[PDB]
RNA sequence: CAAGGAGGUAAAAAUGAAAU
RNA sequence: CCGGGCACUCUAACGGGACUGCCCGCGAAAGCGGGAGGAAGGAGGGGACGACGUCUGGUCAGCAUGGCCCUUACGGCCUGGGCGACACACGUGCUACAAUGCCCACUACAAAGCGAUGCCACCCGGCAACGGGGAGCUAAUCGCAAAAAGGUGGGCCCAGUUCGGAUUGGGGUCUGCAACCCGACCCCAUGAAGCCGGAAUCGCUAGUAAUCGCGGAUCAGCCAUGCCGCGGUGAAUACG
């Protein structure tokens, strides 16, 4: 029943960047807890941003993750056996969680070969306003768009 | 190029390209054109025709394979028909030979499910 | 040559840190503090108590390490550098109270407990 | 229910052990089941003595044994019998040092092991049960105890129906580890079956 | 020279009569390096914690056996006169040795 | 006529005559009615009163029980004049 | 048959390999430790008797 | 897999043995698998128990690694309702 | 391949050696 | 700042079990 | 490795160490929030500990035991068979369907434990299992063991394929009186089903889940992928 509101777990900075948000992209990367591999793949795809185009993959990631933020979502709620859904705001927390785990997933959903590749593809795509992530993103806000009617439920 | 009865593997590493004989898998192939004098790592694509003939006429005589050894292990089976053992009972029945458990599982002999039900 | 404390542990990893006043920021032990630690990304964090000093490489690093695996190592190191520093310098506690560099981190390896298949994960069950 | 052994859960803060001897592999085996038959050959012949414990050591084919005893009356002086050859009869496979000792409990309403041991004889005695249970507490409680608490269970006074005798006066917590709690238990041959008794005796510590 | 071990399932009985033979020896002329603690060989064991068949939830034990070191310089018949055959154990295991 | 076992001692009781499967003061008891549930060509000569014969409920549908003695249950299934997994089970 | 089956555990003749481990205090056959020669259930009962020489509670 | 033992029952061979000069009936028994083929007195015939009685297995040639009882299957199977 | 007998990780996880895992040097 | 009285009231969800 | 030293690390024996005691705010109190204080805190993180009683729960096959029954036998010995049977159904699992992956080579970094009726260094034969030798070790001394995931290099290039390892033929080794029914490995060759799972269903809130190997009990050997422990790397999320 959440008697405590579970406080806000805190990450550590990467090296080269001080980031307080690329170690949690590295994370969604990590595997069977192999952070090695997972910080190798996204500093991998970081000089593979610099190739296909002259900016800092600093900004490329940075931009990316704020391209595929949900506005707004869905939420499915009361009456009539949970019946409704009432489309709800985000919250800054669950907006950067949704971001790169929506970046990791549609960058393995990529027919590229290598991981490094896909997720600096899907970064620049992303960042731009093209990746299967940004498909994403949209659609979520799209259900949330469709949903208006009972959203004065709200809560 | 045609070197037992097979002829299939094109651009694929002839240590690798090999494997596919009914007769050579991995450890006959590398051991194959080691004795022969080949390098393993070659393209397949019908590289220096000689290294070719050469590896064709070691592999190909030596050791029996393709579908003449697979005539002598049906033969081997074959073996256990007359008034044959109980591993022959096993072979006519379809059954596991070598005495697992059949209660569950040995479905890679005797095949996907049947259900009796009662 | 010299000698400055050094007691870094972290999960069942022992360091013992010293650092030597030259400007040769230097290794110990096998290697490297590269070469040993090559391909780990998150090696490099150990020198981060030094960044946050004024040590651009004032000091020759001596840390023979023991026990655990890198990480934990790279981990008991941080302690130990920052145990140095702290030690023949007392004003320098000041830095590493507010950024928590001084710490043992008490977070070990959890005991496999009976019934459970490993730690906490319970072995699953049907009713039926 | 299902409580452990209020003994076992001491053993090394408070309530030392009861076979106190040290050997590696090899040996342990051997003399563990020695040690064993001294206890069962001993118990046989010495319950009329009623013995709290029986307490032994050893040091290399020195094998000490320690009697204790509410009234050590089957001892009776040197060469009057009772202990010579009853003594000596524990090395015919033995042959080491039989050094059998004897100890005066001094109150044997404080002694757990005796009080569950009368408490059995009188379930043999045909008594009434539950009234042989308070008696026991009181007169455990009766001799300076800080707290007691008797359990006899299964089949009481016969009849067909398995039942549980409680009785329990002043303090006895069992999951306090400073608690200095004596337990004993025994069981009560009857031409109807076999019920067991329980016998916790406390008293203070820190 | 002289060498001596004590091994021990109660550590409060070795690091009692392992520290009298330390005494002993220091006030008889020679020179005594201290009760050496070596490391104890624990040895567990794990049991169903009922008679009949409860798997999960059982109870485990443990037999600690202590080892501890105690070295005497010169083996003069000085220190060796008390250390000889004045044993106060409770059934400790000694061993004694001169290498 | 009794066609299957799903009890042991009860099987071996008809069969070979094997008594050390059930009570001992049971065994004429557990007999007669065996017997009784040879013989029976329809359910409806299990009917005695001794037995107190009925249907089960529930999963155990299509089961019936006549009784033995006690709380204890001869639990088999009659159909087309044969019975089958005979069991000698306490009713719980 | 448990009577002059615990007879042929200590009597041990007639090939190496037909000779077994047995609890003494009982008779049981399973979970015999070789380090006491008891089984777990008689090792149990002991051990909280305190009749097993430095045997004690395993608390970590 | 044996290799420097390969061995046979010494009774079963003492039995086939003093029954093998010059010629025999093949009135002979056993009652273990635990041996082995045995070269010379293949016209034979071995009745080898299977648990519950003794099935005349005959030699001819063929077998030998195969000691005796897979000539004389224990189980009974048969079929399952069908 | 935890389960083929014809690897170093194979001859691991069946704790046996061999010649896919000779026994060191 | 402390409620007395008036009214819109959940759904889809049935059964019993084998000596007292 | 020696001389020598034992301050570091470690070993194991007793101790110190927070009790929201100290600061702000709230309150009648208890207490709650917050803050320098330190390794640590408002039961620090885990163990052992399971009230009166409930389930005619479980256990006469650990053992004890009332009653009933068997005694040239329902007891006793032995060889052999069986518990391992298989048209099927369910539970708990192991290994996978691959490229954050597989193979080969090189090269690191653990803990907790077990061993002289055994663990077996180092040589020698052997593709290997293993066999001949044979040193040290009553073992923080010698050995089991090189930890594995990791790193470095190189090779496959996404195809049932260097994925996957079932099944089967052959050849061997070791224990054992003996391994057909029914043992584990080693080597050659076969290389299946599987390309990620219907209705449903489970676990875990911080060293945790996931993933990686290591030990032990039982044990001649082993059907252990099990159970009980050990450490390595190490997430996600909790509005409510
Ligand atoms: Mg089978
Ligand atoms: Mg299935
Ligand atoms: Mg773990
Ligand atoms: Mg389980
Ligand atoms: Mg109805
Ligand atoms: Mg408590
Ligand atoms: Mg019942
Ligand atoms: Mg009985
Ligand atoms: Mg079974
Ligand atoms: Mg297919
Ligand atoms: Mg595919
Ligand atoms: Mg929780
Ligand atoms: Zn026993």
């Amino acid at each position: 029943a959440r008697r405590r509101r579970a406080e806000v777990r805190q990450l550590q900075p990467d090296l080269v960047y001080g980031d307080v948000l690329v170690t949690a992209f590295i994370n969604k990367i990590m595997r069977d807890g192999k952070k090695n591999l997972a910080a190798r793949i996204f500093y991998d795809a970081c000089k593979i941003i610099q190739e296909k185009t002259g900016q800092e993959p600093l900004k490329v990631f940075k931009q990316a993750v704020e391209n595929v933020k949900p506005r707004m979502e869905v939420r499915s709620r009361r009456v009539g056996g949970a019946n409704y859904q009432v489309p709800m705001e985000v919250s800054p927390r669950r907006q950067q969680s949704l971001a790169l785990r929506w970046l990791v997933q549609a960058a393995n959903q990529r027919p590229e070969r290598r991981a490094a590749v896909r997720i600096a593809h899907e970064l620049m795509d992303a960042a731009e306003g093209k990746g299967g992530a940004v498909k994403k993103k949209e659609d979520v806000e799209r259900m949330a768009e469709a949903n208006r009617a009972y959203a004065h439920y709200r809560w | 190029a045609r070197i037992a009865g097979v002829e299939i593997p094109r651009n694929k590493r002839v240590d690798v390209a090999l494997t596919y004989i009914y007769g050579i898998g991995k450890a006959r192939a590398k051991e194959a054109l080691e004795k022969t004098g080949i390098n393993p790592a070659t393209r397949v694509k019908d590289l220096t025709e000689a290294e070719v003939v050469r590896l064709r006429e070691y592999v190909e005589n030596t050791w029996k394979l393709e579908g003449e050894l697979r005539a002598e292990v049906a033969a081997n089976i074959k073996r256990l028909m007359d008034i044959g053992c109980y591993r022959g009972l096993r072979h006519r029945r379809g059954l596991p030979v070598r005495g697992q458990r059949t209660r569950t599982n040995a479905r890679t002999r005797k095949g996907p499910r049947k259900t009796v039900a009662g | 040559m010299e000698q400055y404390y050094g007691t870094g542990r972290r999960k069942e990893a022992v360091a013992r840190v010293f650092l030597r006043p030259g400007n040769g920021k230097v290794t110990v032990n096998g290697q490297d503090f590269n070469e040993y630690f090559q391909g780990l990304v998150r090696a490099v964090a150990a020198l981060e108590p030094l960044r946050a000093v004024d040590a651009l490489g004032h000091f020759d690093a001596y840390i023979t390490v023991r026990g655990g695996g890198k990480s934990g190592q790279i981990d008991a190191i941080k302690l130990g550098i920052a145990r140095a520093l702290v030690q023949y310098n007392p004003d320098y506690r000041a830095k590493l109270k507010p950024l928590g560099f001084l710490t043992r981190d008490a977070r070990v390896v959890e005991r496999k407990k009976y019934g459970k298949h490993k730690a906490r994960r319970a072995p699953q069950y049907s009713k039926r | 229910g299902n409580k452990i052994h209020p003994i076992g859960f001491r053993l090394g803060i408070t309530r030392d052990w009861e076979s106190r001897w040290y050997a590696g592999k090899k040996q342990y085996r051997h003399l563990l089941l020695e040690d064993q038959r001294i206890r069962g050959l001993l118990e046989k012949e010495l319950y009329s003595a009623g013995l709290a414990r029986v307490d032994i050591e050893r040091a290399a084919d020195n094998v000490a044994v320690t009697v204790h005893v509410a009234k050590p009356g089957v001892v009776i002086g040197r060469g009057g019998e009772r202990i010579r050859v009853l003594r000596e009869e524990l090395a015919k496979l033995t042959g080491k040092n039989v050094a059998l000792n004897v100890q005066e409990v001094q109150n044997p309403n404080l002694s757990a092991p005796l009080v569950a041991q009368r408490v059995a004889e009188q379930i043999e005695r045909r008594f009434a049960v539950r009234r042989a249970i308070k008696q026991a507490v009181q007169r455990v409680m009766e001799s300076g105890a800080k707290g007691a608490k008797v359990i006899v269970s299964g089949r009481i006074g016969g009849a067909e129906q398995a039942r549980t005798e409680w009785a329990a006066q002043g303090r006895v917590p069992l999951h306090t580890l400073r608690a200095n709690i004596d337990y004993g238990f025994a069981l009560a041959r009857t031409t109807y079956g076999v019920l067991g008794v329980k016998a916790y005796i406390f008293l203070g510590e820190v | 020279k002289i060498r001596i071990k004590l091994r021990g399932f109660d550590h409060k009985t070795l690091d009692a009569s392992a520290q009298k033979i330390v005494e002993a020896a220091r006030r008889s002329g020679a020179q005594v390096s201290g009760p050496i603690p070596l490391p104890t060989r624990v040895r567990r064991f794990t049991v169903i914690r009922g008679p009949f068949k409860h798997k999960d939830s059982r109870e485990h034990f443990e037999l600690r056996t202590h080892n501890r070191l105690v070295d005497i310089i010169n083996p003069n018949r000085k220190t060796i006169e008390q250390l000889m055959t004045l044993d106060l154990p409770t059934g400790v295991e000694i061993e004694i040795k001169t290498v | 006529g009794i066609k299957s076992f799903k009890h042991k001692g009860l099987k071996l009781l008809f069969e070979k005559g094997v008594t050390s499967g059930v009570p001992a003061q049971d065994v004429d008891r557990i007999n007669d009615r065996l017997q009784a549930i040879d013989t029976a060509t329809e359910i409806g000569e299990l009917n005695r009163q001794i037995y107190k014969l009925h249907p089960l409920k529930g999963d155990r549908e299509g089961y019936w029980s006549i009784t033995v003695r006690a709380n204890w249950r001869i639990t088999f299934q009659f159909i087309n004049g044969d019975a089958y997994i005979l069991n000698y089970e306490d009713y719980h | 048959a448990r009577k002059a089956l615990i007879e042929k555990a200590k009597r041990t003749p007639k090939f190496k390999v037909r000779a077994y481990t047995r609890c003494v205090r009982c008779g049981r056959a399973r979970s015999v430790y070789r380090f006491f020669g008891l089984c777990r259930i008689c090792l149990r009962e002991l051990a909280h008797k305190g009749q097993l020489p430095g045997v004690r509670k395993a608390s970590w | 897999s044996l290799k420097k033992g390969v061995f046979v029952d010494d009774h079963l061979l003492e039995k086939v043995l003093e029954l093998n000069a010059k010629g025999e009936k093949r009135l002979i028994k056993t009652w273990s698998r635990r041996s082995t083929i045995v070269p010379e007195m293949v016209g034979h015939t071995i009745a080898v128990y299977n648990g519950k009685q003794h099935v005349p297995v005959y030699i001819t040639e063929n077998m030998v690694g195969h000691k005796l009882g897979e000539f004389a299957p224990t189980r009974t199977y048969r079929g399952h309702g069908k | 391949g935890k389960g083929d007998r014809r690897t170093r990780r194979g001859k691991i996880w069946r704790g046996t050696y061999g010649k896919y895992r000779p026994r060191k040097k």
